[PDB]
């Protein structure tokens, strides 16, 4: 039984803060 | 008794913007900010970095300081009500550019990297964010009225002014309107910069008060008026 | 009289003599709730799970003539008043039956109130404008009246079963289906007449 | 007879609609027999076959399945059959918030008294319920108790008055799913087993101080769990880490007929 | 010291200095 | 009081091929998100597989998702058409000398 | 062995002690399963010395000594496989305990105390305890887990179910609890147990090898003071106490009411009352979550702005192109 | 009167800005920093993101140009990573443009003090609790801890009193600088607060509760 709704449930599934510095580049 | 919101998850408040003029906001202009720049490579022009070439271009030095411009941006852009989303940013350039701020921005704190941005916002027109989403600074169309509320209060920094609490004056105003504070970057100066503009004037202190502090104890006052936290 | 069907995310209007789909309403974005016409059959009013309800000319798929926010909640029942035109009824599971009116698009004309379940059910009663019926998931049938301030029910009716439709056959007798039995009751006598429980399970429609 | 006849023995009956009298008395039975108990949880099963199939009836379908649930559920190996047909019936869209909410606190309530196995098992189910049917938050929170520091001293005082004259309205012998007052309780319960001493299964049920941003969770990752692989799976842990120490000593294990690591116990 | 490791390492400080919350990914995934 | 559904409910999110489409999204388009698929081989994947192309991506059934799966990893199965499926620096250098020389000239 | 063979006199003698670290666990566990009735002093003072050697060898030898704790782990969950209770032994118990000793009980995860948590959780529970016998071993079961948690103090369920059944067991049911599972219904105590004389609530361990009345209360005497120091440490602390508690709460109500003279169940049912009196049963809240900020984005920019190759080919080409004119014409 | 560590008695905000990455290092000295030196603080082995004496700058200008040191009521001191105690003379006027701002403190570091012809800025012996008056109430800026309201906070706080507020200058840490020496933390705002902002958030509070104006 599982098998087959494992099956089925497959499809089914799928900030700066603070004093944060800019990214260095 | 009421039922709650299907999705409890904090969502971030609206970012605000010159398009919108219904929602309320507090609206702050920092105005006589110096911001200039001269092919050596162009520099921001500073006070002290380059004193001989504003020399050269006959303007006086004592007013090229884009650092009060900075520090003011800093205090306000980090205060909580712009990460609450309830405040934008206007600069009026003391040679007539008026240049907006998204709230969204984090600008350097380092003056140096500051003055980087600076130069390129004047060149480009334009500031694009390092993920290309949003446009961070952009200069405008001046005047500034036709960016600002459709219903607003306008005031200005006067130290001659009688002293108000901002707390009361922000309480005792309306709702559906907008608040505009009218900042003067510049070191010494008439505060006749926004006469034109404004329809009164106010004090906040009886000792003098630096354009950083001055617009930072504002935001707090609204923050505490407005119940932001 | 061409009949419409809410069915998935779109409503589709079928021709009575060809029984063939005429108009299809594709632009609703969610789960739509309804496709009640008004009286005159010029508009046609639907609700969405998001909660918007929106109001579209008939035989005119493209125009939004009138779109509402009436919840966050989902709105299962839109429907028209008989008697009067301007003012659209919206019941949502925020378990508020606000009444909306074509002109003022931004705030209810009433927000009726009462009811702690699922409010699925709305009727209007003919002869009675002033009198809105509502049946709630709680068992109950809550009357109110228009005219008086509103929010509060003139009286309840127990039904005892979560109450699916409620209609009103007659000026003063109304049927509501709920569960596996449906009840007939007059408003004069306040009680019901008639029960018939032939039916095996819920009596939905 | 039972287990397989949901699969190999409906399908392959001419008529299988003979078998309902045989399960309706199964899902019906009730006996002195302890081991005779559990018949409702297995033909319950093949009844909804031939329910689905035909378009067949039981009555009071959930007053008889919310009698079912009691802690026996919770120990039964047949516990993740029974979940999986909970999660079709709980689906349906015409069920009222109270009805859900009986089913919710219910289990919420056996939870306590439950292996991690099953733990496991209704901590995600909960989720489903909750987020299928948004107005019972309030059983998980209900926003009037919250103190918000702007609040004035007279809101204060109003919300101590308030928190003073509570009480929970929960009857647990009520067997009308739909009259149980559940939706106004709250699940005590639930926040209980954040504190369980299984780590992974505390941080389940951490879940429900968290936003509820996923939309749902597959029941059959989280249905057939049982201790043995749990000792399979801690065993086969992906991170491995350093054993560590006690430094507080104890002369003693056991206590007798210093310090005593086990006092009540003796050689 | 060891005690202020220990109320860490109650709080699920673990020494391999990562967390508890690591553990739990995808422990039932499989 | 219990009725479900042989269609199932609506998704807001689904995963196919490995990646997230957003089943709010028309099939068509939000299938185009999948990469290597576009817009003209989504709409004549979605008609092959009987799938009426007004539906939203969040309504689907199983067996049509399933069989959307068969038709892109099978293409040819199925009769998709095949056809639906230093060097300058050295010039530069040689102008650099070309525009020396004509500074020579001058 | 330890002195004859000191890492400094020779190499490999870290791995000989590390693998004889593991060697004296399984004697210490050994011992505890031989008989020791006889001579239960000599055994003391042979089996607490060996656990202080083996806390030597474990400062040093500690992935020798996890390495063998977790095979015990392996081979007791095999032997609990096919034997169920009879795989259980003295040593089992003892092996628990010396693992509270050499290891930190009181983590939110390690490598020897989680499995050996849940082995216990799992004795407390399918183990069926119709046996006086095995009802003393999850007696001690109990004391070992609850002591794991003496710092921690989580919450585990198997300890609320073990103790509904046990403490229903000896009044066999009442017809007033039919959600408690019994696995005995021949238990009951009878109702001739004075319940005044001193009866010593200590269980040793080699009497659980030759396991009336008495031997039965004193089981059930050592249960409720477990009981009793479970509540006032965990269950008080945990959200939920009253519903942990109502079931316990009836039970010992059972008690008092067949067995007045019986002090116990009171003093518990008194200090109850106590806890739920003051602890103030208010809904949770707990979806309150601090509001989200706007986002925040860097921005973009060259450090030092200017106001491929084949695109520059192209401009020095137009330069280049240019020029020609002027001099052709 | 200008407040000063030897008098206790008068009440008064303090403000201490610990964890202040403030170092000389000579190649002659200069203040280390992010961007400016780079390699130099790779070769000293301390990592750059705590390198900014930026962020004390900025606290400097608020909390001295704020209104309640106009009114002699505010007395600053920095805890300098290193180890190192400075009292900051409210009478001070620091430079506002930074560069003058680190010529200042290369000075300051090795002359140990600052003279003007009292000392303006001067280097003292720790710990901090000696220089702090006999009385007086200690609280941390916490973001985990509760949000209180500053206003309240000092209203509910009594007079003879004084209430210290230690400050993280460092752009990211653990908030355990002060844990010794303080007896609470409290949260200031729910959201995020740059140290600049946050001792201004705080210093207006004292200005509305005591009223300075």
């Amino acid at each position: 039984d599982k098998k087959a709704r494992r099956r089925t449930l497959r499809f089914y599934t799928s900030r700066f803060k603070g004093d944060d510095d800019i990214p260095y580049k | 008794q009421k039922a709650l919101p299907a999705s409890l998850v904090p969502q971030a408040p609206p970012v605000l913007t010159s398009k919108d003029k219904i929602t309320k906001r507090m609206i702050v202009v920092l105005a006589m900010a110096s911001l200039e720049t001269h092919k050596i490579k162009y520099v921001l022009l500073n006070c002290d970095d380059h004193q001989g070439l504003l020399k050269k271009m006959g303007r006086d030095i004592s007013e090229a300081r884009p650092d009060i411009t900075h520090q003011c941006l800093l205090t306000l852009l980090d205060s909580p009500i712009n990460k609450a989303g309830k405040l934008q940013v206007y600069i009026q350039t003391s040679r007539g550019i008026l240049i907006e701020v998204n709230p969204t921005v984090r600008i350097p704190r380092t003056f140096k990297r500051f003055s980087g941005l600076m130069v390129q916002l004047l060149h480009k027109l334009s500031i694009r964010s390092v993920n290309s989403e949003e446009k961070l600074l952009k200069v405008i169309k001046n005047p500034i009225t036709d960016h600002l509320p459709t219903k607003c209060r306008k005031v200005t920094l006067s130290f001659d002014a009688p002293v108000i609490r901002v707390q009361d004056y922000i309480e005792k105003l309306d709702d559906d309107e907008s608040i505009c504070v009218f900042v003067g970057a510049m070191a010494r100066g008439k505060d006749n910069f926004a006469d034109e503009y404004v329809d009164e004037k106010v004090g906040l202190s009886n000792y003098p008060l630096s354009a950083s502090v001055a617009c930072s104890k504002f935001c707090h006052g609204a923050e505490d008026a407005w119940n932001i936290l | 009289h061409d009949f419409a069907v809410t069915s998935s995310t779109r409503v589709q209007i079928f021709s009575s003599r060809t029984r063939q789909v005429i108009k299809t309403f594709s632009r609703f974005k969610d789960v739509v709730y309804s496709a009640s016409f008004r009286s005159d059959g010029k508009l046609l009013c639907a609700g969405d799970a998001t909660g918007l309800v929106s109001v579209y000319d008939s035989y005119n798929p493209r125009t939004i003539l009138l779109s509402i926010n009436a919840s966050t909640h989902p709105t299962h029942v839109t429907k028209f008043h008989t008697q009067d035109n301007k003012i659209l009824a919206t019941a949502s599971d925020d378990r508020v039956t606000r009444l909306w009116d074509i002109s003022n698009a931004y705030e209810p004309q009433l927000e009726l109130t009462g009811a702690t379940d699922y409010v699925r059910t709305l009727s209007f009663i003919p002869a009675a404008p002033h009198l809105v019926a509502t049946g709630s998931y709680d068992g109950l049938i809550r009357l109110y009246d228009t005219r008086s301030s509103g929010s509060t029910p003139i009286y309840s009716l127990n039904h005892d079963q979560p109450v699916e439709n409620v209609i009103a056959v007659s000026p003063t007798q109304i049927v509501s289906c709920g569960g596996n039995n449906f009840k007939v009751w007059d408003l004069t006598s306040n009680k019901k007449l008639y029960e018939r429980g032939n039916f095996n399970k819920a009596v939905t429609c | 007879i039972l287990l397989i006849l949901h699969k190999r023995i409906i399908p392959h009956f001419h008529t299988p609609t003979k078998l309902m009298d045989f399960l309706t008395d199964s899902y019906n039975l009730q006996s002195s027999n302890k081991n005779a108990g559990v018949v409702p949880i297995l033909a319950l099963n093949g009844l909804f076959e031939l329910m689905k199939r035909f378009n067949l009836e039981y009555p009071n379908f959930y007053m008889k399945l919310y009698q079912i649930i009691n802690p026996d559920l919770m120990h039964v190996k047949y516990r993740a059959r029974f979940f999986r047909l909970m999660d079709v019936f709980l689906s349906s869209t015409h069920l009222s918030a109270h009805l859900v909410a009986s089913f919710i606190k219910k289990l919420a309530r056996l939870t306590l008294e439950s292996p991690p196995s099953a733990i496991v098992t209704v901590i995600p189910f909960i989720y489903n319920l909750i987020r299928k049917h948004p107005n019972c938050m309030i059983m998980l929170h209900n926003p009037a108790f919250i103190s918000n520091p702007f609040q004035t001293p007279d809101q204060v005082a109003n919300l101590k008055t308030l928190k003073e004259n509570y009480v929970d309205p929960f009857d647990v012998h009520e067997s009308d799913p739909e009259l149980t007052h559940a939706l106004d309780s709250s699940l005590w319960e639930l926040a209980s087993l954040m504190e369980h001493y299984h780590p992974n299964v505390a941080t389940l049920a951490k879940i429900f101080a968290q936003p509820f941003k996923k939309l749902s969770y597959n029941m059959e990752d989280f249905l057939d769990w049982n201790y043995d692989s749990l000792l399979n799976a801690e065993s086969s842990r992906k991170l491995k880490t350093l054993p560590t120490l006690e430094f507080e000593a104890f002369t003693n294990v056991f206590d007798n007929e210093g310090n005593v690591y086990l006092p009540g116990v003796a050689w | 010291e060891l005690e202020q490791q220990r109320l860490d390492r109650m709080n699920g400080m673990i020494e391999l200095e990562r967390g508890v919350e690591d553990l739990d990914d995808g422990f039932w995934e499989n | 009081s219990l009725v479900v559904q042989e269609q199932g409910s609506f998704q807001h999110i689904l995963r196919l091929l490995n990646t997230n489409v957003d089943g709010n999204i028309k099939i068509v388009y939000a299938l185009t998100t999948i990469k290597g698929v576009g817009r003209r081989y989504s709409n004549l994947v979605c008609k092959k597989a009987d799938v009426d192309l007004h539906k939203r991506a969040g309504e689907l059934t199983q067996e049509e998702l399933e069989r959307i799966v068969q038709i892109m990893q099978n293409p040819t199965h199925y009769k998709i058409p095949a056809w639906f499926l230093t060097l300058a620096n050295n010039v530069e250098s040689k102008l650099r000398d070309d525009l020396e020389r004509l500074k020579k000239i001058r | 062995i330890i002195k004859a063979y000191q890492p400094k006199l020779a190499e490999g003698n870290k791995e000989k002690l590390g693998k004889f670290t593991a060697v004296l666990l399984r004697h210490i566990i050994f011992l505890s399963n031989q008989n020791y009735l006889k001579n239960v002093q000599s055994f003391k003072r042979t089996q607490n010395a060996l656990i202080s050697i083996l806390k030597s060898l474990s400062e040093k030898y500690n992935r020798e000594l996890s390495e063998e704790c977790r095979d015990y782990i392996n081979e007791m969950q095999a032997r609990y496989k096919k034997n169920h209770f009879d795989a259980l032994s003295n040593g089992d118990l003892v092996f628990f305990s010396i693992i509270g000793i050499l290891f930190s009980t009181s983590d939110q995860y390690h490598l020897v105390i989680t499995p050996a948590l849940i082995l216990m959780s799992q004795f407390l529970e399918q183990i069926k305890f119709n046996s006086l016998k095995r009802i003393a071993f999850g007696a001690v079961l109990v004391r070992i887990v609850s002591q794991y948690q003496r710092i921690s103090k989580r919450y585990i369920p198997e300890v609320v179910y073990f103790f509904q059944k046990i403490l229903l067991t000896f009044i066999v049911k009442p017809l007033d609890f039919e959600n408690i599972r019994l696995d005995s219904y021949e238990l009951g105590l009878p109702l001739d147990v004075d319940f005044t004389k001193k009866r010593s609530t200590i269980i040793p361990l080699h009497t659980l090898s030759t396991m009336p009345v008495d031997q039965c209360v004193s089981v059930l005497l050592n249960v409720m003071e477990s009981l009793d120091a479970t509540i006032s440490t965990v269950w008080k602390s945990l959200p939920a106490f009253n519903e942990i508690i109502l079931p316990i709460q009836q039970l010992l109500s059972a008690y008092t009411s067949k067995y007045s003279d019986f002090e116990k169940p009171r003093n518990i049912l008194n200090k109850v009352e106590k806890l739920t009196k003051f602890t103030e049963h208010i809904p949770l809240a707990l979806q309150n979550h601090k509001p989200v900020s706007i986002p925040t984005h860097a921005p973009k920019y060259e450090e030092n702005f200017n106001p491929k190759m084949k695109a520059q080919l192209k401009k020095e080409r137009k330069f280049t192109m240019k020029e020609i004119r002027k001099d052709a014409k």
